[PDB]
């Protein structure tokens, strides 16, 4: 009952490192975004290609 | 507040012209039905408890003078009559035959005859 | 002229036709769905849209989609080949046995007929039961309803007289569920498979069935009512026969009406009922009438709610009728069984010009010695039972001698009790109450009259309780 | 750690169109969304934050939006989604020795619920031909309800009662007393049960699944969950989800058994979800159809016929009444759906008969008489015998003596009254039922005192399992009381009677 | 009475009343793309601080509202069927929703050839070689002969990606993505 | 961020934004005033526009007058300088005596324990009055309620429960009012203070105050039951403690709740409540829960509308609770006090194996005597008691002696009448109630029975007469 306590306390906290973290390793970036919008161009081009 | 002859129909016509085709003094359609109850647009000479008189050959009874509509109760069945169907005046409140003729006989409620003897033979009105 | 639905809300579909308007009372037909969803025209709304009522269920029902018309109302099957079916509201097969091949369709709204078409002769009929042939007495074309309020006896004492008058009968017999349990809708296709009213390889049953039940979405249990007595006037009116109507329950004819109400667009009248009560109901109770081209004898069960009698969906009943038998509970929890209360029940036969005056003599002193007993009740209360004089003693051994003997084995409680039946005649019921108020049984226990049959019977109980004694 | 890795890479972001509609409004838990052309009426709608919700009504400006969860995280102008599916829950019988609650996730913690089929919440009972009659005996394990009003297998049986009187604990001895059949051999009298908790505090519920599982009861049953906490859509999607678990027992072979605790909290749950949508109020502010809404339940309760599977699925509602008035509105309309009842008073638990049953007015329609064999025998005689004695023993002033004409037969009645109580978390068999009432109606029991046959039952009891193992099982085995083997009761009554008291 | 013409939009409410009168009144003679070259005239004339001092006046007269506008809505430019509508609205009472109802017959009109545009909601801006793929593309899915419209608008809370509507269809590609890495979190 | 007044009716202030509307259940501080006024939004009308319900009052508002946005919900300090100290619905010292300086703030609205957060575990909590630990013990970490009408006695029974139980508790204690009257929320200040309990010169204090009371606007007596509930889980969660919380009355949460949800566009439910009674109070009452990181000790005195309990607002309330004392006023007619009833009144550890088989017995033998003293009021009333057996009369002369056996001299209310308050102790109940189920106290008169601590003091007083 100790071993599965702490086990639980490490596990949230664990979670919310890699979270917290994630959130200005997005916001930081300026170069890769212009590779993001050209597939979302290609995933949009791609997307009508499959309805009609 | 909507008002209950302000639908598309109504106002679409006073956009093309004046209502010449259709005179409103004497005649009106009718809006809307349900259980029994109508709405008639237009008849602007009825008094309050007058007897109308539908398309289908039924009979009417006034209670609601509007400002914009009428409201009638209606007198048998209520598949017979519809939207869009004229409606006119007899220009009195309702009356019933009543004499001596009448004695022995079998009347419903509009002094008809149900027996299956004979029409009345009365030559006298009365107003209820 | 095809439609549009514009707004679900719960289960009144409004639509919306471009060319033509469909009068009131109307069948639609909502296109796109593997089953049949019926929908009748109610209301006349303005700019083109009606406001209509599913019979089944709403679920999966996108706007805008197309709707039907056929022209009429709803058409079900009718003749002499719906005998030993089962049907639905929109008349459609539910038993699995194939569909029904008639020649013949009824539209399901009908008018009452007139003043001029009303046969006005009385009669008599013997069912069996010493309440029933004694005090409440039945007639032949008459109208017939069994009130009181749940569990105390109603579809016994209506698959009793299915036994007894409907097996016995040269003429038909339909069955309408209005509502009830799918349960007790199982028991009575079974019970009359064994019993021969339905025969299930030849044409020589005797019964046709309508069935919808308590689990049916509320607009549909408000039309099976009109589909039983449209199969039960082709076989009055075309053919010149005799029928029997057997309706369980007509309460849900009613009460599936102040279902809608308020989702049609009306004020609410007094306790919660549509103000269209009395209305809808003499619309329907004037079809059930014996004309001059045939007869009816209708059986129709009457739920009381909470058992209030003054309730407005039972007392704007008792006017459509010539015969109540009203089952009461303080009395079945006595044990005696059929419950009916001898001091409610009523008929308009009840008359010393078509009975006869021997038939009146015992039967207004059987009423007349039950109401002095109540008198003597709020004495023993206080002043206890040996206190009393000696002739009201009298009276309260054959007031519970008398309470004892209406009671009656039925045929039906050979497994809920485990008696035999009985079914007694007229003239043996006569006779039986006769002696018991002129005082030639005052020498017996009251142990005897429980649960016999004639009068006969209950001296051969007190010999063997005296044997084994 | 590996778990949190594998969970990450078995995501699937997929991604497509949706069919989309802005958000109007939001108040009290009602979203008025503008667009949505192509919705179903009862479809499943999906917010942007996570939470989900059922388009009731459907209007030519608005489609009207109930939310499963919490209203504060959406705003005006939020973006509301299309799953495309009628609202469906899943089913199985993975779910079992579980706690979910009313969508079917676990709140228990044991993790993801591998399930693989789905089924709505609103589909239909079944007609006419595909039923059957009641065959077979639900053993309860309480003595005055196998004895005096028994209940068959796939009958709507309605305990209603009081607070605070026996309704819980009834219908947790039946979960306890089939633990016996589920550790048995043939698969034809096992009983798979299932709790719907409705309106209660998680401080009962998680109290609950305590006393299921000391006595090892919660490996068969399912606990359907929605608090006092959940939204009013939620306590209104409960039965209709809990209900239809029960319908992948039945209609794949065997028995199921469900209890509403209860059925006056899903009727305040429409009241409200239902107001706020704008729909015009009935009788005390409920709507029109709750008679509909509790009927559309209770008749899936079957007893399916022998070509189909021959399963049963029986219910139990639970109802709370105020001051014990059984004539309100939502009681009669419940009363009138079920087979029969069970009426649970307070002088009864009070002046000491527990489980306060009232015996006289418990009423059931037998279902075609499934009590067993042998307890016909024994408490047929006891239900004429108990029914002689109340009609005769409601005086409390006593001024003249006739023992031989009347006390002697309301001796049997206390002596048979105070055999029908019981404890509590421990319900009995048949056959360890069969044998302490034939002490009772034999004569076997008016030399004791009526404040001793309560301690006369627990010494006859542990006598007759130690000592009379074999008797007791040519009970059970051939069904009835045979003639030879009512000769080795007569003595082992008379023999212990002989010292008892010593 | 009649059958009328079905408007494409169909909106509802106070405004969709006069405003399907109008449309099923105008597309009678085809008066249709004429009438809303007058409805823009009539919607400049009415913000003025002296016809709007008495278009929302209550205390004028229920009179002398009807002759000042049919003498104003005549001589100026144009006797079409509008000037029966004015009389129409003026006569009724319903003068204070008279601007509400040329922004409904706007949209009634406008699908008669439109797009209902899209939104896209990203960033900053964006190039000529981005964007005008995008003003080309976001053709390819409609093909009804048809002159496509946009709107913009920036938004940071979206931190990754952009988001788009045409009409009610939301084809989402941002940074929701994080929390739908609950997954990871849920057992 | 800013927005104007557009409608005012009542305590419902409606406000236009222009862009970024406020999401429900934010803050709004309205410029322009002397006081501080915050308005919190519950809908969303619709073409940016919100609805608020306004915690202070709103004359002298005009239309147009600037509305500002906070950015979170009703936030007030928390922390262990919060003892000794009260507050009001938004959290500031109403005993002026200055600033509350805490490290951290806790907001008014947060959601509920889940499912594998709760504790099972029962206790009893002996207390020291006869009608509660006989017939319906309380427990240790378990809600009470205290039902009763109007000037029966639900909160003089409150203060024994705090001059019985915070004394010798250990940990911490929070008050709440909610809507009761403003000279009762003075009297326990300076009862307090006299006593120890609070300590305006270091920090050895141990109860918190917070306090709405019945002149608010009923926008504050809405919001006042979720302050006192943030103060007692921060000495809970983060602390770790047994916190007591004493709750009088939780009625007013739904009086004043049904005052501002007709101007909110709602049809109405039965009787005039609010269409939403019963899941408001399931998320107030859904975290006042013992848990797995701390215990909290609910007692909640609750009113009952004209004396009718099958109202919705009482009848609601009980499947919230552990143990129940329903109390009574034509039981109080007869000077029985505490006016408990004995049948009314449940727990959830009356059971042989929690509560000792021995008290177990002498529990449910004293209900059966004495619905059997009810079951012939029908004839004792008309007939007489003259016409009876002669072992119901014995059913009666008991059940005469055990009512009076019931009421006992409290502590508080020893300024009323001047008789010493009794406290008994568990053991000497039990043993004092099985001589009189026994029968051999059959000889005493009935006076000697009435408004005595332990048994020795019936045959005292018997001893007195004679
Ligand atoms: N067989 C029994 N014998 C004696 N007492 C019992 C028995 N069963 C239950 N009790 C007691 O009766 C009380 C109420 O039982 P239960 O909680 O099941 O009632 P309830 O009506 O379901 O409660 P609620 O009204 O909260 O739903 C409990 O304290 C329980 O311990
Ligand atoms: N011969 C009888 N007379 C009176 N009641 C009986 C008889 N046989 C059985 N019963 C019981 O009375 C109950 C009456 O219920 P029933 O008539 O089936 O439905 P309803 O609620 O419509 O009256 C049945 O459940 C049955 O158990
Ligand atoms: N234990 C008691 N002994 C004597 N009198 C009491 C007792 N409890 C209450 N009372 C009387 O009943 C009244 C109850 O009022 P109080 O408890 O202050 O508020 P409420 O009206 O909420 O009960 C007291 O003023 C007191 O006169
Ligand atoms: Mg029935
Ligand atoms: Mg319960
Ligand atoms: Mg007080």
């Amino acid at each position: 009952s100790v071993q599965n306590m702490m086990r639980q306390k490490e596990q949230e906290h664990m979670i919310r490192w890699v979270e917290k973290h994630v959130v200005q390793s997005i916001s930081a970036q300026q170069e890769k975004e212009t590779i993001a919008k050209c597939i979302a161009d290609l995933k949009l081009l791609a997307k009508k290609a499959q309805a009609q | 507040k909507t008002g209950t002859a302000e639908v598309s129909s109504i106002l679409e016509e006073r956009i093309l012209g004046a209502d010449t085709s259709v005179d409103l003094e004497e005649t009106g359609r009718v809006l809307s039905i349900g259980d029994g109850i109508a709405r008639v647009h237009g008849l602007r000479n009825v008094q309050a408890e007058e007897m109308v008189e539908f398309s289908s050959g039924l009979k009417g009874m006034s209670l609601n003078l509007e400002p914009d509509n009428v409201g009638v109760v209606v007198f048998g069945n209520d598949k017979l009559i519809k939207e869009g169907d004229i409606v006119k005046r007899t220009g009195a409140i309702v009356d019933v035959p009543v004499g001596e003729e009448l004695l022995g006989r079998v009347v419903d409620a509009l002094g008809n005859a149900i027996d299956g003897k004979g029409p009345i033979g009365s030559k006298t009105r009365r107003r209820v | 002229a095809t439609g549009r639905i514009v707004a679900v809300i719960g289960a009144v579909v409004d639509v919306q036709f471009d060319e033509g308007l469909p009068p009131i009372l109307n069948a639609l037909e909502v296109q796109g769905r593997e089953t049949r969803l019926v929908l009748e025209v109610a209301q006349h709304l303005g700019e083109s849209t009606v406001r209509t009522i599913a019979m089944d269920g709403t679920e999966g029902l996108v706007r805008g989609q197309k709707v039907l018309d056929s022209g009429a109302p709803i058409k079900i099957p009718v003749g002499p080949e719906t005998l030993g079916r089962i049907m639905n509201v929109i008349g459609e097969p539910i038993d699995e046995r194939g569909p029904i091949k008639t020649k013949q369709f009824a539209a399901i709204h009908a008018e009452a007929p007139e003043f001029m078409e009303m046969s006005v002769e009385q009669e008599i009929l013997v069912t069996g039961i010493k309440v029933v042939d004694l005090l409440a007495p039945y007639a032949k074309g008459g109208k017939i309803g069994l009130f009181g309020g749940a569990g105390v006896g109603k579809t016994v004492l209506i698959m009793e007289l299915i036994n007894n008058v409907a097996k016995a009968h040269g003429g038909y017999s339909v069955f309408a569920g209005v509502g009830e349990r799918t349960r007790e809708g199982n028991d009575l296709y079974h019970e009359m498979i064994e019993s021969g009213v339905i025969n299930l390889k030849d044409a020589t049953s005797k019964v046709a069935l309508v069935y919808g039940q308590m689990n049916e979405p509320p607009g549909a249990r408000a039309r099976v009512a009109l589909t039983g007595l449209t199969v039960a006037e082709y076989f009055r009116d075309q053919e010149g026969q005799d029928v029997l109507l057997f309706i369980d329950n007509i309460f849900r004819f009613t009460q599936a009406g102040s279902e809608v109400s308020a989702l049609l667009g009306r004020i609410p009248s007094a306790v919660g009922y549509q103000p269209t009560l009395a209305t809808d109901m003499g619309t329907m109770q004037e079809r059930i009438t014996t004309t001059k081209k045939g007869s009816i004898t209708s059986v129709q069960a009457i739920y009381v709610p909470a058992d209030d009698l003054t309730d407005p969906a039972p007392a704007t009943t008792f006017a459509h009728l010539d015969a109540t038998t009203v089952l009461s509970r303080a009395i079945a929890e006595l044990g005696i069984y059929p419950a009916v209360d001898p001091l409610d029940s009523t008929s308009r036969i009840m008359d010393p010009n078509i009975v006869g005056s021997e038939h009146y003599d015992v039967a207004r002193g059987v009423q007349k010695i039950l109401q002095d007993y109540k008198s003597l009740q709020d004495i023993i209360a206080i002043l206890g039972m040996d206190e009393l004089s000696e002739e009201d003693k009298l009276t309260v051994s054959r007031a519970r001698k008398i309470q004892r003997f209406l009671s009656q084995p039925f045929q039906v409680a050979e497994v809920f009790t485990g008696h035999l039946g009985k079914l007694v005649p007229l003239k043996e019921t006569i006779k039986g109450f006769q002696q018991i108020l002129a005082g030639e049984y005052d020498h017996l226990p009251e142990q005897a009259f429980y649960m016999v049959g004639p009068i006969e019977e209950a001296v051969a109980k007190a010999d063997k309780l005296a044997e084994e004694h | 750690s590996s778990i949190l890795e594998e969970r990450i890479l078995g995501a699937d972001t997929s991604v497509d169109l949706e069919e989309t509609g802005r958000v109007l409004s939001i108040g009290d838990g009602i979203a008025r969304v503008h667009g949505l052309r192509n919705v179903q009426a009862e479809e499943m709608v999906e917010f942007s934050s996570g939470l989900k919700g059922m388009s009731l009504n459907l209007e030519p400006d608005n489609v009207g939006v109930v939310v499963f969860g919490n209203d504060k995280l959406i705003k005006e102008g939020d973006i509301v989604k299309r799953t495309g599916a009628i609202v469906d829950v899943p089913v199985g019988e993975e779910l079992l020795g579980r706690v979910v609650d009313a969508l079917g996730n676990a709140i228990d913690g044991k993790g993801p619920i591998g399930s693989k089929t789905r089924r709505r919440v609103g589909l239909k009972a079944p007609g006419i031909i595909p039923r059957i009659s009641v065959r077979e005996p639900m053993q309860t394990g309480i003595k005055a309800v196998d004895s005096l009003v028994p209940i068959g297998r796939g009958q709507r049986e309605l305990i209603i009662g009081d607070r605070q009187t026996g309704k819980t604990s009834i219908a947790i001895d039946t979960i306890i007393n089939q633990k016996r059949f589920n550790d048995g051999t043939d698969e034809k009298k096992k009983l798979y049960c299932i709790y719907v908790a409705i309106g209660q505090k998680r401080s009962t519920v998680a109290q609950l699944v305590k006393r299921l599982t000391d006595a090892d009861a919660m490996k068969y049953t399912i606990v359907v969950s929605a608090t006092a906490s959940d939204a009013a859509p939620l306590q209104y999607l409960a039965p209709y989800s809990g209900c239809s678990m029960g319908e992948y027992f039945r209609d794949n072979g065997k028995h199921a058994l469900i209890i509403y605790d209860d059925l006056s909290k899903q009727a305040v749950a429409y009241r409200q979800m239902s107001l706020l949508l704008r729909r015009p109020p009935g009788r005390e502010a409920y709507p029109g159809d709750v008679f509909y809404l509790h009927s559309r339940l209770l008749e899936r309760a079957a007893k399916m016929n022998d070509a189909f599977g021959g399963g049963s699925l029986t219910a139990l509602p639970v109802i709370e009444t105020q001051a014990g008035d059984v004539s309100a509105y939502i009681p009669t309309n419940v009363i009138s759906i079920t087979d029969g009842q069970i009426f649970l008073e307070t002088e009864l638990f009070y002046k000491g008969i527990r489980p306060a049953i009232n015996v006289g007015l418990s009423v059931s329609r037998v279902g075609s008489a499934a009590q067993t064999r042998a307890m016909k025998q024994v408490a047929g005689t006891m239900k004429l015998e108990l029914a002689q004695y109340r009609e005769v023993a409601a005086f409390a002033q006593f001024g003249s003596d006739l023992d031989a004409a009347t006390q002697q037969l309301l001796s049997r009645g206390v002596r048979l009254t105070e055999l029908l109580k019981q404890g509590q978390y421990a319900p009995m068999a048949i056959e360890e039922q069969v044998a302490v009432i034939y002490a009772g109606v034999r004569g076997y029991l008016d030399k004791l005192e009526p404040s001793k046959i309560t301690k006369f039952e627990n010494a006859f009891l542990s006598h007759v399992i130690s000592q009379h193992q074999a008797l007791l099982g040519k009970i059970r085995a051939d069904g009835k009381i045979s003639e030879e083997t009512d000769a080795k009761l007569k003595e082992i009554v008379t023999n212990f009677l002989a010292g008892f008291e010593a | 009475f009649a059958k009328l013409v079905r408007p494409p939009v169909q909106i509802y409410g106070i405004e969709g009343r006069y405003a399907t009168a109008l449309y099923s009144a105008a597309s009678k003679q085809n008066k249709l793309e004429q009438v809303e070259k007058e409805l823009l005239r009539v919607a400049q004339i009415l913000k003025e601080p002296k016809v709007a001092a008495s278009i929302m006046n209550p205390y004028v007269k229920r009179s002398v509202k009807v002759k000042s506008l049919s003498d104003m809505t005549a001589k100026e430019k144009f006797s079409p069927l509008t000037s029966n509508l004015i009389n129409l609205l003026a006569e009724n009472g319903r003068l204070s929703s008279t601007p509400g109802v040329i922004s409904a017959f706007s949209t009634m009109m406008s699908v008669h050839r439109g797009e209902v545009p899209c939104s896209v909601t990203t960033a900053s801006p964006l190039d000529e070689a981005t964007l005008t793929e995008l003003k080309t593309v976001l053709k390819s899915f409609l093909s009804k002969g048809q002159i496509l419209k946009l709107e913009v608008k920036v938004d940071p809370s979206i931190m990754g990606g952009m988001i788009v509507r045409i009409g009610e269809k939301y084809v989402d590609m941002s940074a929701k993505t994080k929390i739908q890495k609950l997954s990871r979190a849920m057992r």
